[PDB]
RNA sequence: CUGGUGACUAUAGCAAGGAGGUCACACCUGUUCCCAUGCCGAACACAGAAGUUAAGCUCCUUAGCGUCGAUGGUAGUCGAACUUAUGUUCCGCUAGAGUAGAACGUUGCCAGG
RNA sequence: UUAUUGGAGGUAGAGCACUGUUUGGACGAUUCAGACAAACUCCGAAUGCCAAUAAUU
RNA sequence: CUGGGGCGGUCGCCUCCUAAAAGGUAACGGAGGCGCUCAAAGGUUCCCUCAGAAUGGUUCAUUCAUAGAGUGUAAAGGCAUAAGGGAGCUUGACUGCGAGACCUACAAGUCGAGCAGGGUCGAAAGACGGACUUAGUGAUCCGGUGGUUCCGCAUG
RNA sequence: AGUUCGGAUUGUAGUCUGCAACUCGACUACAUGAAGCUGGAAUCGCUAGUAAUCGUAGAUCAGCAUGCUACGGUGAAUACGU
RNA sequence: CGCGGGAUGGAGCAGGAGCUCGUCGGGCUCAUAACCCGAAGGCGGUGGUUCAAAUCCGCCUCCCGCAACCA
């Protein structure tokens, strides 16, 4: 699980989930990405997830980077607890995506096996995604 | 400078120091190693040595 | 149950500017409460102990660049 | 001083010939010589040896005194230079590879007694700092000084 | 290398520092110096209007000639002193220009006092 | 460490200085030249 | 044209190449006098003039680093209508980034030529 | 209240020049590319606010 | 006080974020500090410029280095005019005040040009009514101590 | 005085025996110059020509003895008592 | 679940590292133990404050004490 080696602050406010994309929006470093359309958090365990589904299915052989990472951490309150009493504790590691953001990019392989390697990894997203090449022109 | 360091006379040569003899300048200067010739032939090697020690040319 | 190390805070000092820019004022009137020098004394302005930007005459308040990267505020009389 | 004399003499004509020099300013020269004993038995060794005060170099506990140094130029500097080309120097040749990489050279001496002029034999060196612009100017001026290279 | 210093800068931005809370108005102009290897000029300038309205120096003809520094100092003192007098300048603010209060400066401005200008 | 010091000097009871001082940087008892009001003029006033 | 001293957000700087020095500005020579070094005539200060443009400095050329910088579009957003959609529509304002490009200072006063 | 004009300030956004977080290269930590921030900022709106002299009230 | 009460924690002051680019703004929201210190770490005049790295030397030297250091202390805002570093003299860490402002329910809190009296530093202009700024504090009543052209119960 | 005490260790050059001194001999010369400044708990020998100390010889044996066996020179202190 | 305390040679205890036993070597003994003489050997960790940390900041892995309710 991807998480930072430290935070200056561990109990941060939750990040804000209206709008699109700041960046990332392209494909940088692969040949073939996983391209967001929806918004949600996206936690560490789900990243892992997905990146297992897609290099078990490519075989270790192709190369894969993934363009997100959990920065943000979240607090949890403990079971059957009132209102109040500060802040909780952390509870894991969160990245936020927005529409147009690319979650993974895979190359090495040919366009049919990387399609089946990001559907593969989107099915394990609580968002949905779209297969994008390198813009050109 | 602030307000001992003399010109000493250390062959012969002109000098300052504070470690304190008439000079063609006419006057007078408080005054073992000159460093090594060959000194010591170096070592002669196994097999003249070896030669010379017996005798076998 | 647990509890909070944190919860507290210090009075709010009111810092900032007191008079506009183009105003008129009375000599000592403070023009700008500050902690440093984010703006500089100018023409005819004074700089108190705690940073304070106060007017030694009456006239304008003009707060104008200085520099690149700084800024003072002077006043200068009506006549 | 001899050394004075002999850089004022053709020395310089001789740097200026070995590397085309256009106008005798170019000519490189020693600016000074500092002289640190990385302590009042090392401080009064240090200035009988040299001939001033030295000063005291504190840390930067923190502020405590550690070392001393002495720098010299001028006559000074050229009668002591001298004095370590002659009587000094063979009682200790020299690294001729620890330069700068700009025209300043570095020597360390381990005993004090190579001087003239001690209970715990401690260390010192010297540093001969000159206005030459490049390693090799630097090393040929200085051989051509009489440098023990 | 050895860089050098740059005399003329270190003592600009010594100026300048000084310049900070030293400036010459109109009832009161700045007396400002400047002094070269050889050569010593003043002027007095109105900072208020950015104007000079009397100079000396060491070069000028009147008051050039082969002499001590610091007497070439005292005479162009005198002759900066005289010409503000001759404008209607009675009380200056002594600008030394960065160099310190002592040799030629301080003959300057001694020159001047003892002329007329009151400071 | 830090005490309260009144200063006062010979020829006034006036006593209107008070300061403060490190009894154990400063063990004398501290002197200093105060304008006196009564006098009109600098004195010596020094701590009780 | 040079120099002093000001004003202006580095369009003014920094760097890399050339030309210059009679007066001037300098590097320079000396430590006797004012003065000065936690040590040093290095700097500060004073006397000067053998020497040199070598450097600082001035003029010419480079857009190389820095600096400035549109138009057009985008993000955001005041207001309004729809709406509950990680929203839509209309209107006004309008970035940041990036692009064209600008820029190797302009200029007041005084003195010298 | 609006119009015009001047000003103070660092949010939205953006950005990585500082602090901190982070992913791939290359080279012998530097550089290249690409990202993240309530307590990051080389930047920076819309608004709102403070004032000055015309229209309406 | 309290997302019922109890138990736990908290109670005054300072700094930051939340705080929506003036100011203000809550929660048992997110982070820290204070209940001092300094006889110079105050005033003034003069001088000075840092961290780090590389390169050589049994701390010393050179070059890059706008601060990436330091600023008594928490943070923020500032500062190479240096507010940072050093040196000489010094005591303005004065007395009587104080136009006019900030803040504010009140009581309080904050800044302040100038005026007079006497000084310190500086050649001089000038600066100085503590400390780069903002915490380091507690009303009244009562009692102790010093001063006092005040009162003091018929008069002294 | 770790020294004009000490001579371990090491370098070099040799002598002799022996067919042959690398492993692995003895001795010599020059140089080098270690630990060691009277030794914890504990423990040994010795009653007189003994202990201590100093030399000498022999067997084995080409060469190799700080061991063994033997020889003399100098030569003590103490034993109250079980 | 809330509040607090502890982690020290190999063992039990002291606390900006010492007592006793344990190990090793030697001694005593026919031998062992006991006993005697010498030698070696240590701040639970993870990040920070700090010129410097067993010591101080927070947390982590366990143990230990009070409490975990009025319905
Ligand atoms: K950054
Ligand atoms: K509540
Ligand atoms: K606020
Ligand atoms: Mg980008
Ligand atoms: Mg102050
Ligand atoms: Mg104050
Ligand atoms: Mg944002
Ligand atoms: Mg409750
Ligand atoms: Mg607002
Ligand atoms: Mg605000
Ligand atoms: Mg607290
Ligand atoms: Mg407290
Ligand atoms: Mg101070
Ligand atoms: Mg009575
Ligand atoms: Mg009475
Ligand atoms: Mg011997
Ligand atoms: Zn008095």
């Amino acid at each position: 699980m991807l998480l930072p080696k430290r935070v200056k602050y561990r109990r941060q406010h939750r990040p804000k989930t209206t709008g699109r994309s700041k960046g990332g929006n392209y494909v940088t470093f692969g040949e073939f990405g996983l391209q967001a359309t929806t918004t949600s958090w996206i936690t560490s365990r789900q990243i892992e997830s997905a990146r297992i589904a897609m290099t078990r299915y490519m075989k270790r052989g192709g190369k894969v980077w993934i363009k997100i990472f959990p920065h943000t951490p979240y607090t949890k309150k403990p079971l059957e607890v009132r209102m109040g009493a500060g802040k909780g504790a952390v509870e894991g590691w969160i990245a936020v995506v927005k529409p147009g953001r690319i979650l993974f990019e895979v190359a090495g392989v040919s366009e049919e096996v990387a399609r089946e390697a990001l559907r593969l990894a989107s099915h394990k997203l609580p968002v949905k995604t779209k297969f994008v090449k390198r813009e050109e022109l | 400078m602030k307000q001992e360091y003399h010109q000493v006379i250390f062959f012969k040569f002109l000098s300052g120091s504070t470690k304190t003899m008439e000079w063609e300048d006419g006057k007078e200067y408080p005054v073992d190693i000159s460093h090594p010739r060959q000194k010591f032939a170096a070592a002669d090697g196994r097999v003249e040595r070896f030669n010379k020690k017996f005798g076998l040319k | 149950v647990s509890s909070t190390k944190n919860g507290r805070d210090s009075e709010s000092k009111r810092l900032g500017a007191k008079r506009a820019d183009g105003q008129f004022v009375t000599g000592g009137s403070i023009l700008y409460r500050q902690r440093g020098t984010k703006i500089y004394p100018g023409e005819n302005v004074g700089r108190g102990g705690d940073d304070t930007l106060f007017a030694k005459i009456d006239g304008v308040v003009k707060f104008e660049r200085k520099g690149r990267d700084k800024k003072q505020v002077s006043v200068y009389a009506v006549a | 001083n001899r050394l004075k004399e002999k850089f004022n003499t053709e020395v310089t004509e001789n740097l200026m010939k070995k590397f085309n020099y256009s106008s005798v300013m170019e000519v490189p020269k020693i600016d000074k010589i500092v002289v640190n004993m990385g302590l009042d038995n090392a401080v009064e060794e240090l200035e009988l040896i040299t001939g001033q005060k030295p000063l005291v170099t504190k840390a930067k506990r923190e502020g405590m005194p550690i070392g001393a140094k002495v720098t010299l130029r001028g006559e000074r500097m050229y009668e002591f230079l001298d004095k370590l080309i002659s009587v000094s120097l063979p009682r200790v040749g020299v690294s001729k590879k620890a330069f700068d990489g700009r025209g300043n050279y570095t020597l360390g001496v381990k005993e004090q007694l190579i001087f003239p002029e001690v209970s715990k034999v401690r260390g010192m060196d010297i540093v001969i700092v000159t206005t030459a612009n490049t390693d090799e100017e630097a090393r040929e001026l200085l051989a051509n000084f009489g440098m023990p290279f | 290398m050895i860089s050098k210093i740059d005399k003329n800068k270190v003592r600009l931005k010594r100026h300048a520092r000084v310049r900070t809370n030293l400036s010459g108005t109109a009832e009161k102009p700045r007396l400002n110096v400047y002094r070269s290897n050889k050569h010593i000029y003043a002027q007095i300038i109105d900072d208020n209007k950015g104007v000079t309205l009397a100079q000396a120096s060491s070069k000028d003809s009147d008051i050039a000639t082969t002499a001590t520094k610091v007497e070439l100092a005292t005479k162009v003192g005198e002759a900066i002193a005289k010409k503000a007098a001759d404008k209607g300048i009675k009380e200056i603010v002594f600008d030394r220009g960065g160099y310190l209060y002592h040799g030629r400066v301080k003959a300057l401005a001694e020159a001047a006092r003892e002329s007329g200008l009151e400071f | 460490v830090r005490v309260n010091v009144t200063l006062a000097c010979t020829e006034c009871g006036d006593r209107n200085y008070i300061t403060t001082k490190n009894k154990r940087n400063n063990p004398e008892r501290i002197e200093m030249k105060k304008y006196c009001p009564r006098l009109n003029k600098y004195t010596l006033h020094r701590e009780t």
